[PDB]
């Protein structure tokens, strides 16, 4: 076969003097190395068998080293070499559509990635001059997110909640929903995505590449993967490597997005890795600088000014909490780095509100209110009509009857609550959202039954995409819902309501 | 190590003298390539080499509606 | 997409010939059985008009 022989003539057998430190111990991943005089801190050192490692502690006698791999091929008396480089990963657009490990080697088997430029995992966030405020929107296609808790481009938003409530699905409808902009024509409405899998078994990450490839979502993302089987210094290095492929886009013009799933598993890989280096424990045996661990990460998510390129880098960190308690140590340290949050609960998921977003508590510094112009009209009034609902709609035990007074307002909420529910891996558009939200707030649904609105939605939505395609194209193009555009929609809802149930 | 460069090409050319697949398979490669050839067909399906699609479909029968009117 | 990957496949005989034989015939269309109630049901309401 011609492929094996051409791989062996391209191999370079270069030999040079190394700089070399004999091993004194090896246990549980830590290799105290005698020698290694001129070593830097955070330098990448290379064992004899092919392993790789990073020298963290410097000390007068020994040199502490942690291993990127497995510590059973390493025996006392081995040889540790010097590369001569603080730890760096490859970068580029050439990694797009791949699954890679935490140092940039492909675990999909499509071959060697041809990459040209290398970028550190420990670089610095930009300061005060080269930013700008948040001008643009980032559409998720969820209807409880886009209307009530909008997210700008360049804003760190925290998805927080328990296990098995919707934290991964929320951030995968977002990956799917940008399919419509990426095959379009303008280069400033796209959104290239990145998913970082920390502490997850391979029978979830090889299954999420399936869900992202029938919908052809994988042609514009990267998956940096550090599974639960990996060395504890490989789950620590993963978000600092994934964030550094995001800043190929942001430092060259385009717009990126990055999900850390999750960041409660980049902390217990720092607690273990830095207890076996004999560093004294803090609270819950976490180190002193877990706040400095997350903060030097979540400040690269910038929004540059237009004299640098104007690119953005959103971030969506996921956080799993125990028993729904938000006052823990690692939650509160990362609530106060992000601009806004999305509080996912369990009693919302089980009563029926799915996606289970607490729209009361899901606060957001609105991002210079870049919702969009037409959604401001219909979800401006929706925000207040739902807020009016929640103050007054928690009895479950009625004794008196005020249908002219109270029962009209709470009938507007259940029509807007059951409108907000959604499916899974089928995200809408924004003008298909303006139409369905128009029909809810304008009183055109109070003569239905609430057990029929989820049935009313898909029959409505199929009618407008089929028969009214030139209608929705004037909302997406002109931005606003104009007064003559208010006129045309006034018949369509009432013509359909005249013949919906028959 | 160009003396090792010649010595892994020259024992690659010896592998290019092949008669029937494996050189030292015995009961190893014969069982494994037959175990794997079933698994690409076991949970996949029973399919021949060139047989076309052979079936037939029947549509919904159009019933009538009886209606005395006026 | 039958002609696409069979060309890059080398094992012909039953590959390029099966796509040559099975793709050279007519589409089996449906039967037009709905004609009786088209005329006989219509005019009896117009005659009642
Ligand atoms: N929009 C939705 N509507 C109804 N059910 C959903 C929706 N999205 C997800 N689910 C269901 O909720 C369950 C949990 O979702 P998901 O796996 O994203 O939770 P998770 O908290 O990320 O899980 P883990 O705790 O393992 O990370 C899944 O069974 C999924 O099918
Ligand atoms: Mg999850």
């Amino acid at each position: 076969s011609s492929i094996l022989e051409e791989r062996i003539l391209g191999a370079d057998t270069s030999v040079d003097l190394e700089e070399t430190g004999r091993v004194l111990s090896i246990g549980d991943g830590i290799a105290r190395v005698h020698g290694l005089r001129n070593v830097q801190a955070e330098e990448m050192v290379e064992f004899s068998s092919g392993l790789k490692g990073m020298s963290l502690n410097l000390e007068p006698d020994n040199v502490g080293v942690v291993v990127f791999g497995n510590d059973k091929l390493i025996k006392e008396g081995d040889i540790v070499k010097r590369t001569g480089a603080i730890v760096d990963v490859p970068v580029g657009e050439e990694l797009l559509g791949r699954v890679v490990d935490a140092l940039g080697n492909a675990i999909d088997g499509k071959g060697p990635i041809g990459s040209k430029t290398r970028r550190r995992v420990g670089l610095k966030a930009p300061g005060i001059i080269p930013r700008i405020s948040v001008r643009e929107p980032m559409q998720t296609g969820i209807k409880a997110v886009d209307s009530l808790v909008p997210i700008g481009r360049g804003q760190r938003e925290l998805i927080i909640g328990d296990r098995q409530t919707g934290k991964t699905s929320i951030a995968i409808d977002t990956i799917i929903n940008q399919k419509r902009f990426n095959d379009g024509t303008d280069e400033k409405k796209k959104l290239y995505c990145i998913y970082v899998a920390i502490g997850q078994k391979r029978s979830t990450v090889a299954q999420l590449v399936k869900r992202l490839t029938d919908a052809d979502a994988m042609k514009y993302t990267i998956v940096v993967s550090a599974t639960a089987s990996d060395a504890a210094p490989l789950q620590y290095l993963a978000p600092y490597s994934g964030c550094s492929m995001g800043e190929y886009f942001r430092d060259n013009g385009k717009h990126a997005l990055i999900i850390y799933d999750d960041l409660s598993k980049q902390a217990v890989a720092y607690r273990q890795m830095s207890l076996l280096l004999r560093r004294p424990p803090g609270r819950e045996a976490y180190p002193g600088d877990v706040f400095y661990l997350h903060s030097r990460l979540l400040e690269r998510a910038a929004k540059m000014n237009d004299a640098f390129g104007g690119g953005s880098l959103t971030a969506l960190p996921v956080i799993e909490t125990q028993a729904g308690d938000v006052s823990a140590y690692i939650p509160t340290n990362v609530i106060s780095i992000t601009d806004g949050q999305i509080f996912l609960e369990t009693e919302l998921f089980y009563k029926g509100i799915r996606p289970a977003i607490n729209v009361g508590l899901s606060v957001s510094r609105v991002g210079s209110a870049a919702q969009t112009r037409a959604m401001k009209q219909v979800a401006g009034t929706m925000k207040l009509e739902l807020a009016q609902y929640r103050e007054v709609a928690a009895f479950a035990q009625f004794g008196s009857d005020l249908d002219a007074a109270t029962q009209q307002l709470l009938s507007r909420g259940v029509r807007l609550t059951e409108l907000l529910k959604q499916g899974q891996y089928a995200p809408m558009a924004i003008e298909e959202q303006v139409a369905v939200i128009y029909a809810g707030v304008r009183g055109y649904l109070d003569k239905l039954e609430p057990s029929k609105i989820t049935k009313f939605e898909n029959a409505f939505l199929s009618h407008v995409i089929s028969q009214h395609q030139a209608l929705l194209g004037k909302i997406r193009a002109d931005g606003k819902i104009s007064e003559e555009t208010d006129a045309k929609l006034k018949e369509i809802v009432t013509n359909f309501l005249a013949g919906f149930e028959a | 190590v160009q003396k090792l460069f010649v010595d892994k090409i020259r024992e690659y050319r010896t592998k290019r003298q092949t008669s029937g697949g494996p050189v030292d398979a015995g009961p190893e490669y014969q069982q494994d390539l037959d175990r794997e050839l079933f698994k690409l067909k076991q949970m996949y399906g029973k399919a021949d080499m060139n047989t076309f699609p052979n079936f037939t479909f029947e549509d919904p029968k159009f019933e009538a509606v009886e209606k005395p009117q006026s | 997409d039958w002609a696409y990957y069979k060309a890059t496949v080398a094992k012909a005989g039953l590959v390029d010939d099966f796509e040559k034989k099975f793709n050279a015939l007519k589409v089996p269309v449906p039967e037009d059985k709905y004609t009786a109630l088209v005329d006989a049901e219509e005019q009896e309401d117009v005659k009642r008009c």
